[PDB]
């Protein structure tokens, strides 16, 4: 999983 | 206390049940398991309170009456009302420490606390105001709250951000993997302001609400909020922190768009999901020319692939995605052909209803 | 293996959800999570097994297929055929190892375990047969399911007796503290007989009856019960023990006799409960001339108290009743008035619909 | 509570 921020 | 009333059951049900609300179960404080009752004029007023929020029903009383105010065991006097018989009229009086109540042949002493000891949460100044109707506040807090964080240590994502602009109001809830936000007119000119509600005050706002066009009037003070519907009025403590600058995580130009119908895509997408990792619900994307094929697989390496005509003319691409996210956000668009927007495969996509842009929800993508 | 068919998802999914039953979750052997299917003939079986009892089902096959047999994971073969529209016909093979699954542009490979090493509960003997509605062996169920031992060490009391005698059949359940019984003629001359079904098995059985024109065949044996209704069969072990004699618990000489309307005492009883112990739920009843009253006290001080009109033969008495106890059989009871015969205030009552014989409950009392 | 047998 990426971060949105 | 001098309190006395008798009302009929159904007019103190449903205002028992709202107000019981915010009560858990397990109330750290006794009197945190009851309710507040006062009787000043010819209103009755309920209150229950877990001291982040409280909700308060006001209840017209027609028959005689005596002014006071006492605190008494929330399920039990909420079981004791609905237990009796439809159309029962429930006589309440206080003896000492202790509210008799009598119906028919049936008599109860239930055990009280004194009204001078219930918290207060209802003593601030409103600073922003307006109204909509209730039903366009329950789609706007349905629409997003799913996407709210759960304990996170971040504690201002467990929570929503209401937000005014112009003559909008938008919630925006966010966990930091993926995002929802929806905007709805509601015809009142109004200051640019932000705030954040608590997981809970948003859950039990939401359950005060039906979806009539009934007006809810909204007041947003320094560090709380009011909602006021027909009888009832809620109130929560704002979250003291601030909410990411969510505007800076929408995609700024997608020159991806596919469109397809939501109910196929929800339950391709739900088929797949079945052979995904357990933990880590990881699918693949591979779309081109009006196609989309979704793959899975998962530790036992069984595997399931999905292929639907899509109306989509970028350029080929694959994509991972968390499917539980996915599948979120189909199940809260409630429309016929949803539009999904994408850049590349390190970048967020945003899905959207094909025909409306009240609503948006961006995902960010899993390496896979 | 050569196994293939093609179905029509709903000609699936209610066989699949019925020999899904007796699956629980996190299984202790891994293929007791699995299905077997095997084709042989014009029909597709599908059973669905903890060890202590099975249920199959039977398809037939109207497209060409292919004999064989293997075992798929059940939550994952069910959500797959419950995942795809509405009338899509369903393709399975096996390559190697793997279940191949194909509809319209949808494809699922699914790990297999050898059908050798699925468990057999069907090489035994039956000693008893019969043939009665499903209707009549639900209601006998369900008059007496909720008096069954829960998880009690009694193993003996976990489950359900089934007796035959004459021409009735008998089922019998109790926990040590309170006993139903409910009987039905069947028209059938059976030997003498009765058996412990377990409580799982119990409430699976109930589960498989629709109360449809169909017949059930029920056939005992002497470590199993089996009942075949259309095209489902559900096996049961029998639990090894010893059950009490009801026929001994039965009060003989009750020398009172009240008899009261079943919904005016259950909603008595339901309010009283409220005021009543939160662990032991001990309400008081008291007993005169016509009169009832029942009072319910817990460590708040807190006080119930109901009165009703009853018809009631015998001298005053006062007697104390776990008030779920008696709510259980109230709930039971369908009827305008129940009977209650007592003797005293340490020996059991019995209360009955005060028009039927057909079921009969005993409870026993709480020390005052 | 008592008990039945
Ligand atoms: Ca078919």
């Amino acid at each position: 999983q990426a971060d949105l921020f | 206390s001098h309190m006395k009333f008798t009302v009929e059951r159904e007019h103190l049900l449903k205002p028992l049940q709202q107000v019981s609300g915010p009560l858990g179960g397990r109330p750290t404080l006794p009197i945190l398991g009851n309710l507040l009752l006062q009787v000043a004029d010819g209103t009755l007023s309920l209150t229950g309170t877990d001291l982040e929020m409280e909700m308060v029903a006001r209840v017209a009383l027609v028959q005689p009456h005596e002014p006071g105010a006492t605190t008494v065991p929330a399920r039990k006097f909420f079981d004791i009302c609905r237990g009796l018989p439809e159309g029962a009229e429930i006589a309440v009086q206080l003896e000492g420490e202790r509210m008799l109540v009598r119906s028919g042949r049936s008599r109860f002493s239930l055990s009280t606390l004194p009204a001078a000891d219930f918290p207060n949460l209802d003593d601030w100044q409103s600073e922003v105001e307006f109204t909509l109707p209730q039903a366009t506040m329950k789609r706007l807090i349905e629409a997003t709250q799913f996407s709210m964080a759960h304990q996170d240590v971040r504690y201002y994502l467990n929570g929503m951000l209401f937000e005014t602009e112009g003559e909008e109001l938008r919630t925006v809830a966010t966990d930091g993997h993926r995002l929802a936000v929806c905007s709805m007119p509601i015809g009142q000119s109004l200051p640019s302001h932000s705030v954040i509600v608590p997981r809970k005050g948003v859950i039990e706002l939401m359950r005060m609400l039906d979806g009539g066009d009934n007006p809810l009037r909204v007041q947003i003070g320094s560090n709380n909020i009011r909602a006021h519907v027909g009888d009832f009025i809620f109130t929560s403590k704002l979250v003291d922190g601030r909410f990411p600058d969510y505007r800076r995580v929408l995609p700024k130009n997608p020159d991806k768009h596919l469109e397809a119908g939501c109910d196929l895509l929800k339950q391709a997408f739900a088929r797949a999901a079945i052979l995904s990792n357990e933990k880590f619900r990881g699918v693949r994307l591979y779309v081109s020319e009006n196609q989309l094929k979704i793959t899975a697989n998962n530790p036992e390496q069984e595997e399931a692939e999905e292929i639907l005509d899509v109306t989509y003319s970028g350029a080929e691409m694959e994509i991972g995605f968390n499917v539980s996210y996915v599948l979120d956000v189909l199940n809260a668009l409630k429309c016929e052909n949803v539009r999904m927007m994408l850049t590349d495969s390190v970048s967020p996509v945003q899905i959207e209803d094909a025909a409306s842009q009240s609503a948006a929800y961006v995902v960010m993508p899993m390496r896979l």
